[PDB]
């Protein structure tokens, strides 16, 4: 038998209890983040490879930039659940 | 001009 | 032995569920640039080689609808699922247009007991919400 | 700038909502899973790739022996939370 | 560079709790089968590297001081840290021999702006505990 | 007879 939660993944834009942020002229900070990844390395890349990229990306690359400054400058890091039993490839 | 979700 | 098997006729389906514009009871607004994310995902994924389709500003009940078709209909020939969820959100729950609704009741249909022909096989979640209130200062 | 909830991992042996299981003889179902995979892989594989090898071992090879029904022939599968930024080698 | 720097003095510090026994009041019963776990954890942990130290059926104010304590240690020449629990659980909480203590505020001491010396570093934890009551009846 | 945690 195989558990009924078995094989699937959760890829959050953000940790538990914490904001996602977006952009209205570009975006998500999540989303831009994936696309880009996906562009460059969707074929051959194993998706935790992938999604860590991702993480980093997130993580470093983006700032908020706010009016008040309770939400200036803030920062993001998405969050990834993995119940998967095996690699990942897309090809 | 950065929003939440 | 250790990847997941790809040797299908389909990569698999691909649901985009993009939610932009809310109801005045709800009290949120409008998701601006979330139309730049779905269009965007729709061509990466679409260039994994999903067969993507968006739906926008999906109430509760055909979110819950769609998620359950999806799950009803036959993936013998499919590598995978994914779905991906652009909205506003709280912990566990996403926003329809017209109120919130528990993420777990959107993927559980897809669980192992309820979707044979996905068993074995990837389901993946991307899902673009918030979780809480809570701020990540950063540091140094 | 960096965000302080980075580079955390979260290898749980259950999903949320869910029961661990654990033998009297053996220990628990995902710690001789983790041990064994370490033994084996611990310093040549990826830290996804040893938990999602956990994942499969604890999904597949586990069923819980019980004789009030109610527990017979259940089933369990872990879950990794990643934070991670970057691929972690224990090398 | 695509990978954690494992550039240092030491691979790191290992910690490891083992909660066998519990006081009657919180209704725990003994964990059968743990020591072994605890065994196997540390001879695994060590054969990697890691500066292992075991700990034996801490109440919770004692879970909460020695992660607080190891968060204020200098981990400047340790490439990562590495926690393991063992105990009863239900979700996001984690039994000390006394009650019940929540996971997030035993991990929250090495969070980037209060343990700045594991900046940038790998913070592991591996919990083997419920995280509530349902089972998985799993599919042939 | 396994348990659980």
């Amino acid at each position: 038998k195989i558990p009924v939660e078995a094989d699937f993944l959760f890829a959050y834009s953000t940790v538990p209890g914490y904001y996602s942020w977006r952009s209205p002229g570009r975006g998500s900070w999540f989303v831009q983040a994936l696309c880009s990844i996906l562009e460059e390395h969707g074929k051959d890349l194993e998706i935790m490879q992938i999604l860590t990229r991702v993480n980093d990306r997130v993580a470093r690359h983006f700032e908020s930039q706010s009016d008040d400054p309770h939400f200036h400058e803030k920062k993001q890091i998405p969050c990834v659940v993995s119940m998967l039993t095996k690699e990942l490839y897309f090809s | 001009x950065d929003f939440f979700x | 032995t250790y990847q997941y098997n790809m040797n299908f006729e389909k990569l698999g389906k691909c649901i985009i569920i993009n939610n932009k514009n809310f109801d005045k009871v709800t009290g949120m607004g409008v998701r601006n640039g979330t139309d730049k994310d779905a269009e965007a995902l729709f061509k990466c994924f679409r260039s994994l080689g999903f067969d993507v389709i968006v739906y926008n500003d999906c109430s509760c009940a055909k979110m819950q609808d769609l998620l359950k078709k999806a799950s009803e209909e036959d993936h013998t020939n499919a590598a995978c699922f994914a779905c991906i969820l652009l909205s506003h959100g709280e912990e566990n729950v996403i926003y329809g247009k017209d109120g919130v609704t528990p993420i777990k009741d959107l993927t559980a249909h897809f669980r192992g007991d309820r979707c044979k022909t996905l068993l074995e096989k990837p389901k993946l979640f991307f899902i673009q919400a918030c979780r809480g209130t809570e701020l990540d200062d950063g540091i140094q």
